[PDB]
């Protein structure tokens, strides 16, 4: 079973988004109102479930081909997961799901009106190598409309979810696309108060990283919290 | 001051985490493995029980597009985090709310104890994390069984609760489901009754 | 009896801490939700309770005394205590309280597991001289954690409560120390909004007033309210 | 504009207050004199009454850490500066609520009428200032009695309280204590029945 | 044996203190007049002890028990050791002592009327690890006077001794504390002629590596001098 | 050019090194195991010697409070690094000189010749470096044997040394103590017959 | 930290010191009442001495145009402050080296004794401050008497200094001048036998 060896770096709560963050309409009722309770880690909070047994399909990562090719911007989205120490993260697990490239989900509850694409589904996972590298083919999504304010539109993101060593790592964010002017304008994005942990958020053109006549790549590095060994406890 | 590289910031997982995280549910096909709400096989020791609840906005209203990741020692209070589809109980599972009902349902064992840091016994509870659109950083909490009282007043986690009326928030309400035993973790996020959540 | 001769200059709130200051978790539950009634200076008011008859002690002030010699960095806590106007506060009371020299309080509620000093009580007061002066003979105090977030410590500081001329001046405050690492990352001294108030807290080393092969000093000038006549009323 | 030297900035008094301004609260050894909540002796010209009351906070919990400061006229409605534990009464006294009960407790005497900068008369008032850890900058209130409500209607501080519901939350409950008169002063800091504090 | 086959870095006696520093006192007798004679790295300079069979006790580095409790600021004493290469130094001595938590010394010859304590001591030893770490676990010592100038201060210090893979490379210093207002006033730390050079012996505060609830934690890594093949020789 | 990490700049080692690296002479406890001054036991090969000198500051005065380290070949000439209590000889030592007295002692045994880098034989000599206070980067010297003179007159190292008569600095003089083969090193850190230092 | 207004910077008396502070021996008139080397009148009680000296710089050569004030108790150990020629005895005076001789001469009687903070006694002594071209900052040093050598050996000042050796440049020896008691103390700025110089 899993032990208590180690400990985690306390979350700066200040850097994360806030829980209440009035312009995101959504969050003024789902925010709590009491201020959370600090607590000792413990095995409890310092474990966390190990993927390298579950049975993944060869195209679980390759949005192309896992739902003929799908309709749109051929890119690879890559990049590495590191704790706070700049250590790597290996066989964690990675998570990612999306619209596609008009901005529509495949999900019961999306009527926006841009149509589905009868090739995509939307939806990867990949576990990281022995470096902390991961890997995702797909096409880049397209931004889509809310009913928020009344001209509110998400800019292009794709979500991710990583379970990294610990429930107390274990996070789930959003990707967004170097330069996409609707960054800026973006109540979500805005939910995060310093402009310095937006920039985290933004993938970038990886030219290197592109195939030839091909697809076009994207590099996306998750620094999950920095784990140490406990001393003098 | 020493600052290390930061991390990630969190971001809500918006009302469709179900399409890449609770196939079934965002009502598309799913692959040959998932990760669901069955933490044990029937041929499973210890205590098997059923787990239900409801979450609940600032305004008394269901928020039925909510996702849920438990964590929990078995019945002889074990972690067991090499999951595998395979293995008769896994520590690590996954549910969500019904757009209709609101109502999540979870198949598990009641875990045994395990100690703190300091060598304390903690009661018997299951470890969950609570994500939804509207969250933009996912929520800490506990559950505990109301059929532990004793163990529940040593505690040294509950009894880090300032106000004891807060920490009856965390206790779940032992039932029968189809005469099965249950027990019944409603949380509220916001207001009267609010559950307490937990930073660590 | 007391008469309604003055008027205080109003205070600026923006520059005080406001109730509301949800990093410093008990402020939650503890601030008004509703806007505070001003109401006009009456001589309820504007009038206070004067010392200068209090029977104080030979050693009320030293805390090298009043309790063997403690264990600590042996320093002098001395200032002047003026208004507004740059007019000294005559004769007005001066109590402090603070830890020992590892952070641990001589109180039934403290259970940091720093020990306590067996020759250090904690507690002084002084009544200013005819020019605002004040003084203290302490130990410095060490840091101490405390339940806020799951890694929150105090920077190191002494406690103090200044009654001046009315109820109207009264306050209690915060000192803290010249360079200490922790004071930009402590929630309670960022209740504090404008970091030029926050500055108002810092003593500052004085090595002019020190008394050499024996102990260090600090100076820390406390300034309350504006005291002005009234006109035209 | 004209600019002063800046008020230097108010602090939360903390959990320890005790320490430094009720001693015999923070259980430690007191020190020949003391301010405390005893300002009238048994001697003291005008009625003897016994002052009570509790904290609560916005979850409607007692505060167990406050401490508190009052002033108020002697019987003749004179403000008596001069503070000495010989005078038979003092204008100033200091109380504290029970780690345990959460009740604080004053031994005085009934103020007299005092008037307002503009020669009104204010209905006999008792003025408090509570500090406690949590409070950044104290809070200011009075005590007004139930049994002056002749007094009370034509307060002009009272009056300026737009909401006459508002008003009530200022008026202590005449009562006895050991046959005593007694008046019941309860502050509520935040939420249903919050207390009115005022800025002057 | 030991064997010649590593020549040292050339040390930058300019970066280092000068011998004669005037307003150090005690150096103007203590001081060389001639200058030094420069020799070649033969196995004698480029050679030393290997302490990795020394007997050490179990509370060697945890000075809070291995003199009851000290009364002071409880602290962590942590980083690790490199060379000019950015190599690590596994498995070197590392050695500390310093003063209690008044500024007093467990020595005859110390004189300060600060009490000593009667569960300290002040002395520590740690062999570095195979990554070149090294901890100690103390209380914060604090300044104290010494016969100077008529008012001189010691900053808080911990003394530090170093061996390193040769004699050429052992060495002896002081960690000072990060904003201690101390450091620039003193003529011992002034020795040092680059302030980029000071920078290098003060502690930083270290919450990652802090015991939440216990003790805090200060980060000093040691540069000893490059260590190279011999080539062309 | 090229610029690597500065070295860790050195301080004095203080008036109370000893309390860190002489606990027997800061008077205090010692614990099982300690680096001291006898580098062989009565079983070590070689020719036995006692070492013994005292240190002058400037002005001709004892310098009471200085801090010693050698590093010697043993009779051999080979390096003994695998520092052990256990070995029969250390090629590593520590001392200091008397709060009183002022005068250093150590036992050991007249080192082996050993080859410069060049491959040319040095005369027998131990490595010293010098600590204290008023010293702020400490003193390297060699002690040479005054009844080596041959061997010394040929030392490459000795040589490089421009004035003949500063050599003179470096070589102890023979004689005994309790008829034991014993020299004198005195070393004069300022002035008139300033012993060499050296730079490597 | 705190900084005051800095004192203002010292300068050199320069060569031409005695035209404003020795007016005699400047060789110009002099005024009713002129600050000198008379300390005692005939009939001042204590024992009457006569102090002479030479100041030699750093080449053992004779610093001739040397300016030095003096103080001192009377022979109560008294500090006479107001100053007045008509006084019988005034605690300051000045005096200065012959431009040829190189000696300077003082008439007092013999310091009663004084306590320092701590009221420990310190032995009779004379405090002076020495001036003169070549010295940017004026140097203060103390006089002791070789006759007192019970009070010199329990001084907390003369203690202050580590090396005994230097302590007996602050003593003066006594002889007689026309068969008057007399006392020589000569200052050695720099060099061999540097008379200690104190900072307070
Ligand atoms: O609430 C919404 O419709 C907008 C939204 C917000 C965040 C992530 C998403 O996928 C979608
Ligand atoms: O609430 C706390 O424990 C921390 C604290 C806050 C302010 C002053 C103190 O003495 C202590
Ligand atoms: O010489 C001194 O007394 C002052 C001092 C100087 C350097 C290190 C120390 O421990 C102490
Ligand atoms: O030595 C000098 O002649 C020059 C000099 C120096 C200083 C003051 C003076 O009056 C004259
Ligand atoms: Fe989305
Ligand atoms: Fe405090
Ligand atoms: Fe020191």
């Amino acid at each position: 079973p899993a032990q208590d060896n180690s400990r985690f770096v306390i979350r700066d709560r200040n850097w994360h988004p806030k829980a209440l963050t009035p312009d995101y309409k959504t969050s003024i009722a789902r925010s709590p109102r009491q201020a959370l309770v600090s607590i000792p880690q413990s095995i409890s909070e310092t474990t966390g479930p190990n993927f390298s047994h579950l049975g993944f399909g060869a195209h679980d990562h390759d949005l192309l081909l896992n739902f003929g090719l799908p309709i749109g911007e051929r890119i690879i989205v890559a990049g590495r997961v590191v704790d706070q120490y700049g250590k790597p993260v290996p066989n964690t697990l990675v998570e990612m799901w999306q619209a596609n490239a008009g901005g529509r989900y495949r999900h019961k509850n999306d009527r926006y009106l841009a149509p589905l694409d009868p090739n995509f589904g939307g939806v990867g996972r990949c576990l990281t190598d022995s470096d902390g590298y991961y890997s995702f083919r797909t096409i880049k999504p397209g931004p889509y409309p809310w009913r928020n304010g009344p001209n509110d539109w998400r800019p292009a993101h794709i979500h991710f979810g990583i379970s990294g060593p610990s429930i107390a790592t274990k996070l789930i964010t959003q990707l967004y696309f170097e330069g996409d002017p609707l960054i800026p304008m973006c109540p979500i994005v805005k939910s995060i108060a310093n402009p310095e942990a937006v920039q985290q958020l933004i993938a970038k053109l990886d030219m290197n990283n592109a195939n030839p006549m091909d697809c076009l790549a994207y590099r996306f590095d998750i620094v999950l919290r920095g784990q140490r060994k406990t001393h003098f406890e | 001051p020493i600052e290390l590289l930061p991390e990630t910031p969190s971001q809500t997982a918006g009302p469709y985490v179900h399409i890449g995280l609770a196939l079934e549910a965002a009502g598309n096909p799913t692959r040959d493995q998932e990760i669901w709400n069955r933490l044990a096989k029937p041929d499973a020791p210890g205590e098997h029980i059923l787990l239900l609840g409801q979450v609940y906005d600032g305004n008394g209203h269901l928020v039925r597009d909510s996702f849920l990741e438990v964590w929990q020692a078995d019945a002889n209070g074990e972690y067991q985090d090499a999951y595998n589809l395979e293995n008769a109980f896994n520590s690590f599972g996954r549910t969500a709310t019904t757009f209709d009902a609101g109502e999540w349902t979870l198949h598990t064992v009641k875990p045994g104890v395990v100690n703190n840091a300091a060598g304390v016994p903690m009661a018997p509870h299951i470890n969950i994390s609570l994500f939804a659109r509207g969250i933009n950083i996912h929520l800490h909490t506990r559950l505990y069984f109301d059929d532990e009282a004793q163990a529940n007043a040593k505690c040294p986690v509950l009894n880090l609760i300032e106000q004891p009326q807060r920490r009856e928030t965390l206790i779940a309400k032992r039932c029968e489901v189809d005469g099965k035993t249950a027990y019944r973790f409603d949380i509220r996020i916001q207001g009267e009754g609010e559950t307490v959540f937990f930073d660590f």
